[PDB]
């Protein structure tokens, strides 16, 4: 799932957006931008959870 | 005086060996599956499609 803080781009991620898992049939391979996927969770990391 | 491209035929190219005009190749299946019944199953099934 995507994190709380939404981002823009050619592949925008709405907050809390769910990833569509890959499978053996391949009309197309599916994927996310990684810097934005980490931009979403960047605010929620915390020393107690660590 | 007179440069140009020039053709040569390698001696290895003209030696005659074997006779197997036709052949069948059995290819590894990357998944543990029963033998394919449709076209798409057979396509997805292979270790790498020819």
């Amino acid at each position: 799932q995507a994190g709380p803080d939404a981002t823009a781009g050619a592949i925008p991620l709405a907050a809390g957006q769910l990833f569509n898992m890959n499978f053996i049939g391949a009309p197309a391979f599916e994927e996310w931008p990684m810097t934005s996927y980490l931009y979403s969770w960047a605010g929620r990391f915390d020393i107690t959870t660590i | 005086a007179n440069a140009g491209q020039q053709v040569f035929i390698p001696t290895q190219s003209t030696i005659h060996i074997g006779g197997r005009r036709v052949l069948d190749l059995i290819i590894p299946r990357r998944e543990i599956a029963p033998n394919p019944t449709t076209l798409v199953a057979a396509n997805a099934m292979c270790m790498v499609r020819p």
